[PDB]
């Protein structure tokens, strides 16, 4: 409609749109705070990086505030403006606090997108990857649960001059897609959202914080290290039921057993990350090794005490061990899952 | 006269004017653009990043009636450089995690340009694109990785996709082989997908791809089958032979135990249960079997005609009982993950 | 008066009305673009990415006339920003996987301008190309990759490719030094693409690689067959001593796990089967058979004076067997793996 | 009244014949660059690298009089690309090897005037400094590494360089923990050096790590310890017993010999000698000796008092010795 | 007024009339460029991958004489506005694989002129560069990484690089520099070359730096485990003979030892395809460690397999075998070290 015309007032009105305007100064800089309303959608979160302390999140952040200087008149009561202008209006200098390395997608002409309005408020859209920091406490390693945060506001600009607000609420405006759950160590819980303010020796800020909650899957490393080392100590528990004259038998399991209780070791640390305390895992195999390690200490006196004291009564010892040792390690299982899983 | 001159203030003359911050064909109906796809090679496809990687020759086709030339017989090809002083589509791929247009020796980009105004522009472009894959069935399993490409800042109603030559707009996945995979099939399709802020145009191509299981029977079932295998051997040595009845057992979990922590070292670290783990933890039941088996006859033997019939009696079962149930949970393990 | 006062009016009369968006003689013959090469190193080659790295010093002649002056006895070499000015072909690398051009101090670039109008424009760049391998021979295999040179957007009626000295245009190849290859051969070829209406220019460049096997024999191949040699002393024990004879025959099976295993975690992981994994696999057989054997052994022993001939008579036959079956099989697989 | 149009008036007549090439007070005094860092993270420390990756809010301040003004009662705080049309300080970190400023949105950049002419020039850096580690020690080790500031292009007659709050003038360091590391104490230091174009102006920054022992100590002491003590189980085994002795024996050298070849290429790379491998190659030596120690009782025996006396003493001395070596590592590798 | 004033017109008066896409002197002179390095920091040296890592301060300094100007100062520093604007060589290092001109709170670059016309250009430089290595002799091996760079476009008839002093005090390293783990760096050598390629003639600036490994690691790592592992498979000769199961236990457990310690000693070195130094010492560790089971064999033979048994072979290799061991070593070690 009015096709001549509607294609001339549009670039006649967003030639001289940028008449008196300057770009390095906020909108209303002396008289009022830029109050700035965003958004996130997560295309995908994920993956989680123990070792580095880290994951990767995709989103596109949408950023809204309202520039009396860009007022435009015309029929259209809303205009999409070209990234010429995008470079030449003033955008809040919002930045993420948690981010080790960000990607701002350039394919195929850069993925931004900014709107303007009849009465001058700008729509601010980008698609952004972050790798942000997670700090994470790890006593409960294969059983723990995280809440990775993600921090953003203005670099330049503190509280007296922008604000941040999510726009339509707080819980109400960040969106995670269906397909987005890209994990596989961990399942998402859920996500919670707020705001905070700040103080630095530059003055004071306010933070706009979203938490995404993670709980880690166990499934793997069940069939991974507990049960190897389970049954590899109802291995080393089975050799008290051997007779005591096979000393070249009986050495063999304890021995042997120790060895695959040593490979069992080494694939463990390999998964855990670098982290300088015992974890919850740590407790086990540290204990499970023991009841390898006292097993063979166990033939040791009964070897010594029927060589050396034969029609002796050694045999009590081999009676005794046999109920012990399976005894004792099942109260250890009971009270390591009872203390790691309620909790 | 002469095409040096006159060539150069055509040219000249066509972005005299040009504005490249309105769209063609602006306040009309949306202008439609065509794209088709050179798919040079699929580089890498990585579970434990969940992303594979291309390299193709990404074309769009459209008009602008602002580019009209006339008396050149010509399609004139432009340089590179001047792909930056026109309008393009703000075309984007959406599940794209990192991707560049090469740059060596010259952008590799191209424009050109037709009498009636229509455009060609084409890119080399090296992107690597998330995928889900569903590990569950590893190492028998198939996946569906797909390419998604969409518009920006225009809802349907301003810029409409369509795949340019229909089901033969993507070319190339004919040429391609991977170590580990080999591609079934390929689909393209078209959608409108409406989400936050408007109706979207969005094309898609997919390819199924279906893994070779060659590697994992020599290097892991095979091996696993053997030194299970192994672990009979004990049924038929004398009881009487404790020394011998033992370090085949214990020495064969230590053996099972190497292959079971160093294959999940080398392979892709994929922390979930799979298919493979479920078979690696079913022949290490069976190997921790074969070695209580012989604890229950030496107490039988020694401690409790019983002393040597049920000692030989338990060895002559452990015989065929072993081997039928392996049998069986080979042919639940195969008919399982192969056939359902 | 020769000073460098009239040199700059000069290149300022060749640059001013100049036009980088028109090819020379536009509308005229192709330009015949000149190349030459000089191979600085081959810094990898890896069989996990089915790529190879290479640096090269890359030059490119053509004639364009609009670069013509006289006057000027020499020459003339321009500070390399003026690439920027001139027109320069879009040559690019088909195969090529990631490349740049080296930037250090300042882009290693060069421009050369000849009396006649000849320009001689070269720069220095490391690419990763892409040469897909036959690793089924792994440890005795040969291997042919190119480098692939192709115009982006203009076809052979625009531009003509041609080596710039014949067989002579490349050089360097004989100084370098890989560390698992050797550089057999190299050809240069030349030919034009062609495809519907469009032929394209090419040129590309091959080279013929051998491995060298010596880090193979020395720690893959002796070593196992060391062990499975060693696997055959059991034979020679008396079949009294159930206890060694086993512990001999189940630790061997643990030292060929043991060998495989840890190959596993140095040899390329490339998920399909090779001529190595042959051998490997080869070896656990012969081992995993040895210790069946006395299985029966022990058994026709004790599962009962014919019965004392018979255990020992299926030594006497597998101190033959052995040997010879191994031989025959390491026989074949020398001659599979080097006829082929 | 109409101040949108005073205050692009009054920054625009900042600019007016401002020259990027002169600094303030060209000519004259040096310009005094105040200092001020706040620690984001120290992020991970190697050693196969002798580096360490350092993120920070890397701030400067100076006077430049040419930027005063007195319309405006306010610290103009402007836009991040006015940074590239003024005079900044020609400051480099030294040690770094590899840096970057974030860039998420738009360049993490600050510049803020303020009347009197202060210049507030503020970055967020993430960078790789080169940390010289002498790990001879390792895991008992201490270690002191700096991020070192300097001018490039400037001599102290032309640039001064400060911290701003002396010792205050960093923070973020009593915040941050590292998995392997905790901060013991940090140092700024500001000095003159005499280098080869002529005498510069340096502040320096110094963190002391203590590394995290609790790791080695269940993960690698403890499993050699227990397989040496072990290995002593050996002697209380009846001589006789050839085939058990032996099986014992050999059985604890091949498995000291996993855990060694698994905890080298577990460990990061650094190949010269450090604690744990004369740690570790002690207790192979123990682990060896005992079954060496077999072999001697085997000859005499098959050939008794002697064999029996023989494999009495050693159920004193090699728990005597082992402690006594114990007693000589510890003590060397804590005190001196 | 007269000491801010002047400054800036003095520069303004110096690119009219300029080209920055001509070196000086054309056709009258040959262009002298002067250049020396200090190389604040050393390695890591990669010899997984035959390069290594050095960060230099790079200088130069030539005379352009139509940057000559008069004024009351004898020098001043341009800035790396102005300095883009001025002709610089086109200086690049022949056998870099990667490098970075370091860019952090403005370009760490530095441009002075003096009165003459003479200017000194200096740069912060990291550095990759190839460095082939013989590693035949792998653990006590040497080598000399060099550093060459020279003009890519100006041929030897029109530019032509010298060091500063055209002596030792050209090549600088810093006291602190050497961040080597496991070379030494003993010394350096300064020279200079022509060659000749396609596009012409050239001029090469070339710095050695020599290098030698440190023995330690390898020998408590390597040679010593080895050593010891092969002490044992011959102690089983004093062990009772009548006893197979013992002998054979220990026999076939220190060959899958030896195994183990052939497996790790690998994870070193670029995986090349010859023969170094380890594998002639490993090889023959475990072909001792090898052949002292098959010893058992044949005695185990003639006297379970006979009784008129033999008691030689026992004896005798009590003697031989660590006399051909201790000749190997003696021999190895007298070959690889007086190198
Ligand atoms: C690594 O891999 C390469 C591919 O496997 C090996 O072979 C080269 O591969 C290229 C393709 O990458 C191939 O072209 C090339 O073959 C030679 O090419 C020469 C150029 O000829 C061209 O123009 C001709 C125009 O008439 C045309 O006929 C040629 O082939 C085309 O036409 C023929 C006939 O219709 C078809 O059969 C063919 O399929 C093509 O469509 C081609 O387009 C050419 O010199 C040469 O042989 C011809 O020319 C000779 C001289 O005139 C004659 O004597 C001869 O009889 C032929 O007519 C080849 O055809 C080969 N290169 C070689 C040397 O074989 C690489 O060798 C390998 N590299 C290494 C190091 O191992
Ligand atoms: C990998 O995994 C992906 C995701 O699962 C697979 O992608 C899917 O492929 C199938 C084909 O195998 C696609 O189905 C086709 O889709 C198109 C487009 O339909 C859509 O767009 C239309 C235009 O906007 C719209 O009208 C459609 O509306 C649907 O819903 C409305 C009700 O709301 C209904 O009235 C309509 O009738 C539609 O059902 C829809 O939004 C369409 O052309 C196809 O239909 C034709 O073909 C079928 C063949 O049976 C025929 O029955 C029809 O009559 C018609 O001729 C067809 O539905 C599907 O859209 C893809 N899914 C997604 C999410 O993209 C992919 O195939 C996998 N790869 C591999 C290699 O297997
Ligand atoms: C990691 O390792 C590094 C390297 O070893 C450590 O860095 C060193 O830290 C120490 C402090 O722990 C530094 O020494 C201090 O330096 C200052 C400055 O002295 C300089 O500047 C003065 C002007 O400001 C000037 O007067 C000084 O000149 C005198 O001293 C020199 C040197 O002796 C002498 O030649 C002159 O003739 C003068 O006598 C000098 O140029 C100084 O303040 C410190 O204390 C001195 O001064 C105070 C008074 O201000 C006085 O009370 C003290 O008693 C003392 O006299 C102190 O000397 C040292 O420079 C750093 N070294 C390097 C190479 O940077 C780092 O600390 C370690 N980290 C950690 C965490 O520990
Ligand atoms: C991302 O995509 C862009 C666009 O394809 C790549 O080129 C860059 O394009 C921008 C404009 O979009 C150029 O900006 C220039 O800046 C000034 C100030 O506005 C002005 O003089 C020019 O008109 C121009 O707009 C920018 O120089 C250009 N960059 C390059 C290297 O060519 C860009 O490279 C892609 N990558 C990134 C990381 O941005
Ligand atoms: C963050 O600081 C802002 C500064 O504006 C606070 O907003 C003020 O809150 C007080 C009550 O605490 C109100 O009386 C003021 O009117 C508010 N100011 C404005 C301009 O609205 C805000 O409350 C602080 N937020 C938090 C979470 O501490
Ligand atoms: C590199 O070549 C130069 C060439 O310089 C000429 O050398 C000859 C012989 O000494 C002399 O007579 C000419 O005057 C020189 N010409 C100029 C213009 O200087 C040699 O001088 C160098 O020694 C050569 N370098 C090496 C390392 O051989
Ligand atoms: C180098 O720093 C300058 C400072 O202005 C900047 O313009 C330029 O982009 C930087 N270059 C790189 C490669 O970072
Ligand atoms: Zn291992």
């Amino acid at each position: 409609d009015e096709t001549n015309d509607n294609i001339t007032i549009f670039t006649r009105i967003l030639d001289g749109l940028l008449d008196g305007y300057d770009n390095r100064l906020r909108p209303g800089l002396g008289e009022r705070i830029t109050q700035v309303r965003t958004d996130i959608y997560v295309t995908s979160f994920g993956p989680v990086s123990d070792t580095e302390m880290e994951y990767t999140i995709d989103v596109f952040f949408r950023q809204s505030w309202k520039d009396e200087r860009l007022r435009f008149k015309g029929p259209m009561q809303r205009l999409p403006l070209n990234n010429l202008l995008a470079s030449k209006i003033w955008t809040p200098d919002t930045f993420f606090h948690n981010g080790k390395k960000s990607i701002a997608h350039n394919m195929t002409t850069p993925n931004k997108l900014l709107r303007l309005e009849d009465d001058g408020t700008l729509l601010y859209t980008m698609r952004l990857t972050i790798s942000a920091e997670c700090p994470m406490q790890l006593e409960d390693f294969p059983m723990d649960a995280h809440a990775c945060p993600l921090k953003f506001g203005s670099y330049a600009y503190p509280n007296s001059e922008v604000v941040y607000v999510w726009t339509n609420g707080s819980t109400k405006s960040v969106v995670v897609a269906e397909d987005g759950s890209r994990l596989n160590q961990y399942h998402l819980m859920g996500q919670t959202v707020g705001t905070e303010n700040i103080s630095t020796s530059t003055g004071e800020y306010t933070i706009m914080t979203a938490h995404f909650h993670l709980k880690r899957k166990i499934g793997y490393f069940v069939i991974q290290t507990y049960l190897p080392c389970i049954m590899t100590v109802i291995l080393s528990q089975v050799s008290f039921w051997l007779n005591r004259e096979s000393v070249p038998a009986r050495t063999v399991f304890g021995v042997t057993t120790v060895l695959t209780m040593t490979t069992l070791s080494i694939s463990a640390r390999n998964s855990l990350p670098k982290v300088a305390y015992a974890t919850a895992m740590d407790w086990f195999i540290a204990v499970c090794y023991a009841f390898v390690f006292s097993a063979l200490i166990e033939f040791a006196t009964v070897n010594y005490f029927t060589k050396s004291q034969p029609a002796a009564s050694i045999s009590k010892i081999d009676k005794m061990s046999r109920i012990v040792f399976p005894v004792l390690f099942g109260t250890f299982n009971l009270v390591y899952w009872a203390t790691y899983l309620n909790r | 006269p002469g095409n040096m001159s006159f060539v150069k203030e055509t040219v000249d003359k066509l972005l005299k004017g040009y504005d490249i911050r309105l769209r063609p064909d602006f306040g009309g109906p949306p202008v439609c653009v065509g794209m088709n796809i050179d798919i040079a090679s699929i580089d890498m496809v990585s579970e434990v990043n969940m992303d594979y990687t291309l390299t193709m020759y990404f074309q769009q086709y459209w008009r602008d009636k602002r580019l009209a030339y006339s008396g050149i017989p010509l399609n004139l090809t432009l340089d590179n450089r001047v792909a930056d002083q026109l309008w393009v589509p703000d075309t984007y791929f959406l599940n794209d995690k990192k991707s560049f247009v090469h740059g060596v020796t010259v952008k590799n980009r191209m424009i050109r340009l037709h009498p009636d105004g229509t455009v060609l522009y084409g890119l080399r472009i090296t992107t690597t694109a998330a995928c889900m894959m569903d590990l569950r069935r590893y190492p028998l399993d198939e996946q569906n990785c797909t390419l998604e490409i969409e518009s920006y800042g225009y809802t349907t109603d301003d810029i409409e996709f369509y795949w340019r030559g229909g089901d033969k707009a993507v070319t190339g996945v004919e040429r391609i082989e991977l170590p580990q995979f080999s591609i079934v099939e390929h689909r393209l399709v078209s959608r409108n997908v409406v989400f936050a802020t408007g109706a979207y145009p969005r094309l898609s191509l997919s390819f199924r791809l279906k893994r070779n299981i060659g590697y994992f029977i020599l290097q892991t079932y095979m091996p696993s089958i053997l030194i299970t295998i192994l672990s009979w051997v004990s049924f038929w040595i004398n009881y009487d032979a404790s020394a011998a009845r033992v370090a085949l057992g214990i020495t064969t979990v230590l053996t099972m135990t190497t292959i079971n922590t160093h294959l999940r070292e080398t392979l892709p670290k994929i922390p979930y249960v799979k298919a493979i783990d479920m078979y690696l933890m079913g022949c290490f039941v069976f190997v921790f079997l074969a070695l209580l088996e012989y604890a229950f006859v030496n107490y039988i033997f020694f401690s409790q005609e019983l002393y040597k019939g049920r000692a030989a009696a338990i060895d002559r079962w452990s015989r065929i009982v072993f081997p039928f149930t392996f049998s069986l949970f080979n042919l639940v393990y195969w008919l399982y993950y192969v056939n359902s």
